[PDB]
């Protein structure tokens, strides 16, 4: 649970910090992560019997 | 929800008519601003401002009534 | 991060062009402030001025040989 | 593989080969290669949008400018001008010619300044006057330029003939003004 | 050689090794550690290719540390090898792609800086590429201006060929600025004609009024007419009223009073007089000024029809 919470608080305070800076967190977040992180995210996101 | 198509009557001053108007206007404007003078300039009118005065006088216009009913 | 650098360059659009209120005036310039040749005429000028300078140089030789007799 | 594709397929296909070639070369190539493929793409692109319409004069003015800017061979720049010129406006009204006529003027300017073949440049200017209707409207532009082109090469006896016929066929105020100004300068 | 709980734990050990060597000025050893850390395993190099030591070379922390030492202590060509390999492996973040281009640009390798941006765009999918395209397109213009314009066009077209409509607003205005100051006039206008349909509905009016202003600024209010009629037919009803008021103001200030009515009469069916009272005021002022007894009765007729479009409910 703690480990799970560490990612949660990390992203949330980073969002807060990004929001405090007046920057779109999602752009700033995507600036840091590798393309592999995007690729797993892009994978995750009646014509006939 | 739904809206009609915008339909407008054809302009009275067509584009080809306006071309002639601006041709005359630019010539008449140019020959005014071409030249001034120290005493004999009072023969000239300041045409462009008088044209503005004439245009605002002509700006009141109305559609006619009583042709039928 | 300088997360908006493109906005520094397009500012002249954002301030005066991205919004405008209204106008209620007319004049012979406002009816036609440029003419449809203008960009083609613009891109000829840097070439056509070379012809102009050559024309002054050419006409000077025509005169010089016509007065040499 | 990309070059083999472009060499062996008609350019109505190859748009995928081109866009991917100008991806591959645009990363893994180098400047002289990157610009070469983008020019060949653009020439193909203009050539397409010319075939789509012909009267897309702005496609010609770009295409002519591109070929002139890249210093391409005279025969090919001259040929494409001839294709431009065949798009005579289907109208007797000067409004539609006002944009068109700079194809002729630029062709003469190219022939006089860049090719430096003044006999060919004369043929360009002459062919303008055989195309303009003159009775319904005239361009003083071409008559003034053709007159001054014969003031260059020191042939005022031709320039006077050209400009006097302009007065003869079509008295127009800029034609008088420009001829008078020429005779003052002489 | 030992076990760890995860890649990030091990990567910190590699960094801590090079870190101490760098502080002790063993810069060539520090690079050697990073080279030895970052070497991609061949498929036989480990007992399994999913062990922590076999995956640690994918950690971006490790490559970031390596590339930074090469910038500080290596040759320019060696830095390109590090960054290019980092791009090859998908490791490079958009930020450190922009660091790579900054490095080449700072060393005046401007043309290689554009290849760095170019493969940045090949890796990432929107919106991730958005700040790569931003820095690329402003730097290219600042480097070359009009001297490479047909290549500049290909960047903007390549950008806008996949740009979404929430981000495209700035790119269209940046692209129009290029074509405005160096290009042919109809090209800039064609960008605006694209912009007022490629930008999303919530800001599409802010693209129409640009196109209105720029056409009006050069071809005047006569040629401006057709692009008002596109606007009125297309932007959402609150702005379609606003365009109708502005369009009617032009046709009255010109003197096409009959066209002015048809603008109002066309807007009046999407303008509830019980709430939009300022519209009906502007039309009422118009019809008492430029109208007559017959057309005022027609204004009041349509007013009492459109209120009856709601009160019966
Ligand atoms: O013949 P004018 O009454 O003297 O007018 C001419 C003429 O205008 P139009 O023939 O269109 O009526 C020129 O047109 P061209 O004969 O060269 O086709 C035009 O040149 P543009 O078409 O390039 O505008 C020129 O204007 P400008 O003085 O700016 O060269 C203008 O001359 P004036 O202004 O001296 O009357």
């Amino acid at each position: 649970k703690k480990e799970r919470d560490q990612w949660q608080v990390k992203e949330l305070q980073d969002r807060k910090a990004a929001e405090d800076k007046g920057l779109d967190y999602e752009r700033v977040r995507s600036l840091e992560m590798s393309a592999d992180v995007t690729e797993k995210l892009e994978q995750k996101r009646f014509t006939s019997y | 929800k739904k809206r009609s198509k915008l339909v407008l009557p054809e302009p009275q001053i067509s584009d080809r008519e306006l071309e002639q108007i601006v041709k005359i206007g630019h010539a008449s404007d140019s020959v005014r601003q071409y030249i001034d003078g120290t005493a004999t300039s009072g023969l000239l009118t300041d045409y462009t401002e008088s044209a503005r005065a004439n245009a605002v006088a002509a700006r009141t216009m109305r559609t006619p009534m009583l042709k039928d009913t | 991060m300088d997360l908006d650098i493109v906005q520094r360059e397009i500012t002249e659009h954002l301030k005066d062009v991205l919004h405008e209120k209204a106008i209620d005036s007319v004049d012979l310039a406002m009816l036609a402030p440029k003419k449809i040749d203008w960009d083609l005429k613009r891109d000829i000028e840097s070439k056509l001025q070379k012809l102009e300078r050559r024309t002054q140089k050419a006409v000077a030789t025509i005169i010089r040989q016509r007065l040499a007799e | 593989i990309f070059k083999y594709g472009l060499d062996n397929l008609p350019s109505n296909r190859t748009e995928e080969i081109f866009k991917h070639y100008t991806q591959h070369e645009k990363k893994f190539g180098e400047r002289v290669g990157i610009e070469d493929v983008i020019i060949s793409k653009r020439k193909t692109q203009y050539e397409k949008m010319v075939e789509e319409n012909g009267y897309n004069y702005d496609a010609w003015f770009d295409y002519l400018r591109l070929l002139e800017n890249e210093e391409t061979d005279r025969e090919e720049v001259e040929d494409v001008y001839e294709r431009a010129i065949a798009n005579i406006p289907p109208h007797s009204e000067k409004r539609y010619w006002r944009r068109y006529i700079y194809l002729w003027i630029n062709y003469a300017l190219y022939e006089e300044l860049v090719a430096k073949d003044f006999d060919r440049a004369r043929q360009v200017y002459k062919a303008c006057i055989d195309i303009i209707p003159h009775k319904t409207f005239t361009f003083a532009k071409v008559w003034i330029m053709f007159a001054h082109f014969e003031i260059r090469q020191l042939d005022l006896n031709a320039a006077r003939k050209i400009m006097g016929v302009a007065i003869g066929k079509c008295p127009k105020d800029k034609l008088f003004r420009a001829y008078i100004d020429l005779e003052l300068q002489l | 050689i030992s076990q760890f709980g995860g890649v990030s734990e091990l990567a910190n050990v590699w960094c801590a090794y090079a870190e101490m060597e760098m502080k002790h000025k063993r810069a060539k050893a520090a690079l050697t550690v990073m080279q030895r850390a970052c070497v991609v395993p061949k498929p036989g190099d480990y007992e399994n290719m999913q062990s922590v030591q076999a995956r640690v070379h994918r950690s971006p922390i490790l490559w970031a540390m390596y590339a930074d030492y090469e910038e500080c202590c290596g040759t320019v060509e060696s830095c390109r090898k590090v960054y290019d390999k980092m791009i090859e492996l998908r490791v490079a973040s958009p930020q450190m792609i922009m660091n790579y281009a900054m490095f080449l640009e700072e060393n005046e390798y401007f043309e290689l800086a554009f290849q760095a941006y170019e493969k940045g765009i090949a890796l990432f999918k929107w919106p991730g590429v958005f700040d790569i395209w931003n820095t690329y397109l402003v730097k290219f213009i600042k480097r070359y201006g009009g001297k490479k314009l047909e290549r500049a066009r290909d960047l903007f077209e390549q950008c806008l060929e996949n740009c979404p409509p929430t981000h495209a607003k700035y790119i269209f205005l940046l692209y129009a600025k290029l074509e405005e100051e160096h290009g042919l006039a109809r090209h800039a206008l064609s960008i605006y004609n694209r912009a007022c349909s490629g930008v999303d509905r919530a800001d599409m009016h802010s693209m129409y009024n640009i196109y209105i202003k720029k056409v009006q600024e050069m071809y005047g209010i006569a040629q401006c007419r057709p692009i008002f009629e596109r606007a009125i037919s297309e932007l959402p009803e609150d702005k379609s009223r606003a365009m109708s008021l502005r369009y009617a103001q032009l046709e009255t200030t010109v003197g096409e009073i009959d066209r002015a009515r048809a603008i109002y009469a066309h807007a009046a069916e999407i303008s509830d007089p019980k709430v939009h009272v300022k519209f009906w005021d502007t039309w009422k002022n118009f019809e008492v000024a430029h109208g007559n007894e017959a057309t005022v009765r027609d204004m009041l007729r349509v007013r009492r029809s459109v209120e009856a479009s709601y009160n019966v409910n």
